[PDB]
RNA sequence: CGGUCCUAAGGUAGCGAAAUUCCUUGUCGGGUAAGUUCCGACCUGCACGAAAAGCGUAACGACCGGAGCGCUGUCUCGGCG
RNA sequence: AGCCGCAGUGAACAGGCUCUGGCGACUGUUUACCAAAAACACAGCUCUCUGCGAACUCGUAAGAGGAGGUAUAGGGAGCGA
RNA sequence: CCUACGGGCAGGCGCCGAGGGUAGGGCCCGUGACUGGGGCGAAGUCGUAACAAGGUAGCUGUACCGGAAGGUGCGGCUGGAUC
RNA sequence: AUGUGGACCCGCCCCUUGGGGUGUGUCCAAAGGGCUUUGCCCGCUUCCGGAUGGGCCCGCGUCCCAUCAGCUAGUUGGUGGGGUAAUGGCCCACCAAGGCGACGACGGGUAGCCGGUCUGAGAGGAUGGCCGGCCACAGGGGCACUGAGACACGGGCCCCACUCCUACGGGAGGCAGCAGUUAGGAAUCUUCCGCAAUGGGCGCAAGCCUGACGGAGCGACGCCGCUUGGAGGAAGAAGCCCUUCGGGGUGUAAACUCCUGAACCCGGGACGAAACCCCCGACGAGGGGACUGACGGUACCGGGGUAAUAGCGCCGGCCAACUCCGUGCCAGCAGCCGCGGUAAUACGGAGGGCGCGAGCGUUACCCGGAUUCACUGGGCGUAAAGGGCGUGUAGGCGGCCUGGGGCGUCCCAUGUGAAAGACCACGGCUCAACCGUGGGGGAGCGUGGGAUACGCUCAGGCUAGACGGUGGGAGAGGGUGGUGGAAUUCCCGGAGUAGCGGUGAAAUGCGCAGAUACCGGGAGGAACGCCGAUGGCGAAGGCAGCCACCUGGUCCACCCGUGACGCUGAGGCGCGAAAGCGUGGGGAGCAAACCGGAUUAGAUACCCGGGUAGUCCACGCCCUAAACGAUGCGCGCUAGGUCUCUGGGUCUCCUGGGGGCCGAAGCUAACGCGUUAAGCGCGCCGCCUGGGGAGUACGGCCGCAAGGCUGAAACUCAAAGGAAUUGACGGGGGCCCGCACAAGCGGUGGAGC
């Protein structure tokens, strides 16, 4: 484009679409469970991933993943949203923080406990 | 039509050297010579004689080339490796004595028109002036 | 999608509980505190359907149906002259 | 710029308004005397007959209408901007 | 009423005036029986349109038609085989 | 009353927008209180200056959507008033009809702006939180009062909403002040101390108030400093891991032995404070004296003095760190690519290792990488991208010489660009973080001077661009009106039989009611064979028998005329194949739809027989396309070889304008391009920014309609793609072989075993 054109049109600034809107911009978002089920995944993978349909503060309702092995989430369970998709699970771009509200951490977790909201266990006695 | 004479000359030269020749002409201009006046004194070329082409005054410009190298592509190195227009008619470039270029860390030259005639990246700094930055050569 | 029987050929478009839908106050939605009618839908069209035209249409109508505002002796409920 | 009454088109003679469906495009026509309409007609579309002493209609006929017209014309039919 | 009285104040009317009321419009958001396609998702059903001359060369604008991919007509493109 | 003076009317003077001065007329002032009083001090009054703080006005700068394109009645200017500290249409009358906008008005959306801050090589991008400057608001609105100043947080009136007290007989209140409560939220603190210091107000001064401020309090929220110890210590225990059962690892790690010893205990204990004040000198200067600490007995000093918190993430590749077991596409990990199917360094635990450390991780957001909006610093033949083609508006750009001007541009000088912060050196808290001190700077903009090459501007001249003249050339360029022959079809006549048509083979169909085949006659419509080309013409679409009329573009020779009059071109306007639309015509051939015959599992297709619109003309629409060279237009520059069309010449040839091929250099990811660039360059316009969603939706404009132009988003995928390569495949091609077919003889498939 001639320089003249640039003084006319100008270079348009890209802009960027948020991958986690339900959050409303903040890091986390308190919510409440509605349906708790297991869904067949996508792609070359296979299983029955544990997800949750979550009614949150901002009048929103999105599907959220429940990480680890085994949870304690019923219908009217409270919870907290994290942000970050799964992939294998189309249409679900939010994880659930463990050990918060009605989401207890994975029991018998010994490795990466920062996530999975498991506290440090006792060694010997 | 020629929306830019200066550029035409620079390109007229650029296109000759690329194919290696002794001289290519170019329509006469008071401003055009003062430009070649720099290249001679800077040794970027030989010289030029205000020749004439059918009533029309041109400027036979004479080119220098390195020594005939050997091996694949015996064609010599270029005395004028690169030359491109800076301040075009579609965009004029004006710089002060403090905003002057720096072609190849000295290894090159820059030609600019100022209120004190046709100078050089150096002379401009020496004289302490500034004006339209014509081009660059090396 | 297929099979089979039949026909001169087996109803396309577009409409469709309709001036047509029997079952029927069909079912859902909308209007109402409450709506067998009204409006918007579905299609299961008893028994729409293309010049005895089909589907729409601005304007028009002492035509027919539904609703609201204004106002009232129509009414509550009569009285007086 | 003022005055008067509750009030000045001070009496009389003068539309109630909106939203929304059905039918018919519209002005118009009709059962003189229970139906004025969604019925008739209507511009318009299509089919069809008719070569001119036309076809068609009335008359036994003569005669006439068609028409003192001639296919962009005339008759019949259905539909109906 | 007080005057330092051709005065002031109280009081009276008026303009503008928050806003309230009545009426009719514009824009935007949420929502709605029903409806249209779109995306994704498993080894579902139907055919084989395209990729090789894909077994009718393909594609294309437009038009009509057909359960579906598609078919045909008109003109155009080669981003088309082949001795 | 007094007027030093001030105020206003007029004339006058100077200046010159109501500035100073003059003259004349009229109007205008006051406050006392305390005394080591008879003299000072604290105040009062009008004026002209100073200083400080403002108000108003102006130039430039200040986000997103044109899918907001037209906006405005006090609206724009005027006159004259009202109004204020004063300009102003601020307000009000009247006059005129103006004012604003593609240089984006009006409208919707977002937002307090700057110093700074974050990132970045830079330019930029993002940001405006603490501190500082400005603005605005003080429950929502309106209003005025007081005053030097407010239309006023803790002042007033009114309306509204909300809330509270009440003997309800009626009134009250405004945390976006400091803390605290409540709701909202992923989430953000003490209802603390002190006026000791600093600042502020009042006062002669003591002194007084001060949730400003100085501090303390809570929160790893951040940066910084600090600790859980140090030396020695084994061929290196136990335990736990692997293991080829030989051994390897955790590992100097521990233990253990010495050493110091943060915290704690005791004493001491601040700098932060000095003035105001008091005495002397006059309360001036000076000197001297005295007072007061919140933080708190805290920092720090001495000595005593105990080995004393370690956690988090990762170890498939990017990316540093590997084994066992469990698990078996399950449970699960996951930023991307992907891991898990009975041997998983990728899941889960363990051992071990890598990385950090009072932290380690996660999520979210900004810059970076992204050069991926490309000013610095990119693209559009085939990857996303050249407008379907012209004409032209505004706009951008513009040829050779000379002069005035000196706007842009450039130099110098000067002002401004405060601080804080940042950067540089030196100091202060035991260092650092912080903090002080001192120093370095512009960029910009105002002012003064200067320079004139380049652009600009004015003036003059020129001819190389462009246009015009003169004489000629080729052409399916276009419009109108005519017109010719071949063939198809139909009808009439003759002649003439037994079949014609068609197909892969067929059937439907036509034919003894006399078909096909042949001659003759007539009607009619569309299309123009050979020439014809690998050609020509046009901007594109596109244009073809022949003739005439009307008409565009274009090429050559002559160097005659004009004298930069150019290029490009947002919008605008016009043209725009086919199909399609409307009103009329026209209709031979053909042929969507449709019907019949076939093929097929089906065959709404391909093939055959019929066949309507349409195909043709006129007029008016529609405006699309593989509208293609998938290559915008003009100018300049950079080897040539050969073919062809069309000119001009002294006509082997040279020279101009076109149309193809191969190719120098060069460009290109490659294929390829290459004097007809996709080469080297300048000007201008259009367009591209991952694929799907979709050229869909909404809005808008256009259309009779079909639809066209403009043209998104949610959502979804980890790719979508270009060129080329090796292969494989082909109901592609060439060449070739095999009991592979064919040729010929035996059998198997049936029976019994
Ligand atoms: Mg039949
Ligand atoms: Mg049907
Ligand atoms: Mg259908
Ligand atoms: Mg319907
Ligand atoms: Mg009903
Ligand atoms: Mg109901
Ligand atoms: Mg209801
Ligand atoms: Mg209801
Ligand atoms: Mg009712
Ligand atoms: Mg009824
Ligand atoms: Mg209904
Ligand atoms: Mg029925
Ligand atoms: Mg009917
Ligand atoms: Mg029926
Ligand atoms: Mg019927
Ligand atoms: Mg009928
Ligand atoms: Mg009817
Ligand atoms: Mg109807
Ligand atoms: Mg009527
Ligand atoms: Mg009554
Ligand atoms: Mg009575
Ligand atoms: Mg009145
Ligand atoms: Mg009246
Ligand atoms: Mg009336
Ligand atoms: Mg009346
Ligand atoms: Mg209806
Ligand atoms: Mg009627
Ligand atoms: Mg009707
Ligand atoms: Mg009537
Ligand atoms: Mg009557
Ligand atoms: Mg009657
Ligand atoms: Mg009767
Ligand atoms: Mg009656
Ligand atoms: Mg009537
Ligand atoms: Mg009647
Ligand atoms: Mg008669
Ligand atoms: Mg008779
Ligand atoms: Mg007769
Ligand atoms: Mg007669
Ligand atoms: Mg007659
Ligand atoms: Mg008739
Ligand atoms: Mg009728
Ligand atoms: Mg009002
Ligand atoms: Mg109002
Ligand atoms: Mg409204
Ligand atoms: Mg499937
Ligand atoms: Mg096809
Ligand atoms: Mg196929
Ligand atoms: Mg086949
Ligand atoms: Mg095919
Ligand atoms: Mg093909
Ligand atoms: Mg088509
Ligand atoms: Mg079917
Ligand atoms: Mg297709
Ligand atoms: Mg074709
Ligand atoms: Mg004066
Ligand atoms: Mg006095
Ligand atoms: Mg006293
Ligand atoms: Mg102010
Ligand atoms: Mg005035
Ligand atoms: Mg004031
Ligand atoms: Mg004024
Ligand atoms: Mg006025
Ligand atoms: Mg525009
Ligand atoms: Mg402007
Ligand atoms: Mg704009
Ligand atoms: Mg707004
Ligand atoms: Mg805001
Ligand atoms: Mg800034
Ligand atoms: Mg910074
Ligand atoms: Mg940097
Ligand atoms: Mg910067
Ligand atoms: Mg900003
Ligand atoms: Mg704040
Ligand atoms: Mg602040
Ligand atoms: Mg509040
Ligand atoms: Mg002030
Ligand atoms: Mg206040
Ligand atoms: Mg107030
Ligand atoms: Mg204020
Ligand atoms: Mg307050
Ligand atoms: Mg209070
Ligand atoms: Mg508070
Ligand atoms: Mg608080
Ligand atoms: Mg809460
Ligand atoms: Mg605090
Ligand atoms: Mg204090
Ligand atoms: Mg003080
Ligand atoms: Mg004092
Ligand atoms: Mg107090
Ligand atoms: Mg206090
Ligand atoms: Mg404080
Ligand atoms: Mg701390
Ligand atoms: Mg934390
Ligand atoms: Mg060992
Ligand atoms: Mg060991
Ligand atoms: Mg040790
Ligand atoms: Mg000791
Ligand atoms: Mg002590
Ligand atoms: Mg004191
Ligand atoms: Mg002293
Ligand atoms: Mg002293
Ligand atoms: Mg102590
Ligand atoms: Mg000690
Ligand atoms: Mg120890
Ligand atoms: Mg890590
Ligand atoms: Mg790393
Ligand atoms: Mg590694
Ligand atoms: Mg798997
Ligand atoms: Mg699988
Ligand atoms: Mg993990
Ligand atoms: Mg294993
Ligand atoms: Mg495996
Ligand atoms: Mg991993
Ligand atoms: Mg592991
Ligand atoms: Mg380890
Ligand atoms: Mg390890
Ligand atoms: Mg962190
Ligand atoms: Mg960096
Ligand atoms: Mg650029
Ligand atoms: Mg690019
Ligand atoms: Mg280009
Ligand atoms: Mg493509
Ligand atoms: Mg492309
Ligand atoms: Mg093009
Ligand atoms: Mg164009
Ligand atoms: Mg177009
Ligand atoms: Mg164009
Ligand atoms: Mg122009
Ligand atoms: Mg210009
Ligand atoms: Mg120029
Ligand atoms: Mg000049
Ligand atoms: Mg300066
Ligand atoms: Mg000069
Ligand atoms: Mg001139
Ligand atoms: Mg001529
Ligand atoms: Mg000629
Ligand atoms: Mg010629
Ligand atoms: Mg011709
Ligand atoms: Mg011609
Ligand atoms: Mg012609
Ligand atoms: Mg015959
Ligand atoms: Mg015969
Ligand atoms: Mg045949
Ligand atoms: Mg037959
Ligand atoms: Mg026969
Ligand atoms: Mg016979
Ligand atoms: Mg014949
Ligand atoms: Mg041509
Ligand atoms: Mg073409
Ligand atoms: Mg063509
Ligand atoms: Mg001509
Ligand atoms: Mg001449
Ligand atoms: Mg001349
Ligand atoms: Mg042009
Ligand atoms: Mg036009
Ligand atoms: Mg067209
Ligand atoms: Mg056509
Ligand atoms: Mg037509
Ligand atoms: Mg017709
Ligand atoms: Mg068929
Ligand atoms: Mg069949
Ligand atoms: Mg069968
Ligand atoms: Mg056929
Ligand atoms: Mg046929
Ligand atoms: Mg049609
Ligand atoms: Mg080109
Ligand atoms: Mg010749
Ligand atoms: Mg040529
Ligand atoms: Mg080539
Ligand atoms: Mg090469
Ligand atoms: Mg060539
Ligand atoms: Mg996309
Ligand atoms: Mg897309
Ligand atoms: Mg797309
Ligand atoms: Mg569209
Ligand atoms: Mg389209
Ligand atoms: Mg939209
Ligand atoms: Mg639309
Ligand atoms: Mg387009
Ligand atoms: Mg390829
Ligand atoms: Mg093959
Ligand atoms: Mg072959
Ligand atoms: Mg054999
Ligand atoms: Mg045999
Ligand atoms: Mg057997
Ligand atoms: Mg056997």
């Amino acid at each position: 484009p001639t320089i003249n054109q640039l003084v006319r049109k100008g270079r348009e600034k890209v802009r960027k679409k948020s991958k986690v809107p339900a959050l409303k911009g903040a890091p986390f978002r308190r919510g409440v469970c509605t349906v708790v089920r297991t869904v067949t995944p996508k792609k070359p993978n296979s299983a029955l991933r544990k997800v949750a349909k979550v009614r949150l503060t901002s009048g929103y309702e999105v599907t959220a993943y429940i990480p680890g092995e085994g949870h304690n989430l019923q219908e009217h369970s409270v919870v907290l949203i994290r942000g970050g998709r799964v992939k294998d699970l189309p249409g679900v771009r939010y994880h659930i923080v463990r050990g918060v509200y009605d989401a207890a951490g994975v029991k018998d977790r010994k490795k990466s406990r920062s996530k999975y909201g498991t506290k440090k266990p006792k060694e010997a006695a | 039509m020629l929306t830019d004479p200066i550029a035409d000359m620079l390109t007229r030269i650029r296109n000759a050297t690329r194919v290696y020749k002794e001289s290519t002409d170019v329509p006469a201009s008071r401003f055009k010579e003062e430009i070649l006046r720099i290249l001679a004194r800077e040794g970027f070329i030989k010289g030029y004689e205000r020749v004439d082409v059918d009533g029309k005054p041109y400027l036979r410009v004479y080119l220098k080339y390195g020594p005939r190298r050997q091996g694949p592509d015996p064609r010599p190195e270029q005395v004028i490796h690169h030359i491109r227009r800076i301040s075009k008619p579609g965009r004029r470039v004006y710089v002060g004595v403090k905003e002057i270029p720096r072609v190849r860390r000295g290894l090159g030259i820059a030609i600019l028109s100022t209120s004190k005639g046709v100078l050089t990246d150096r002379e401009a700094r020496k004289l302490g002036v500034g004006g339209e930055l014509i081009c660059e050569v090396w």
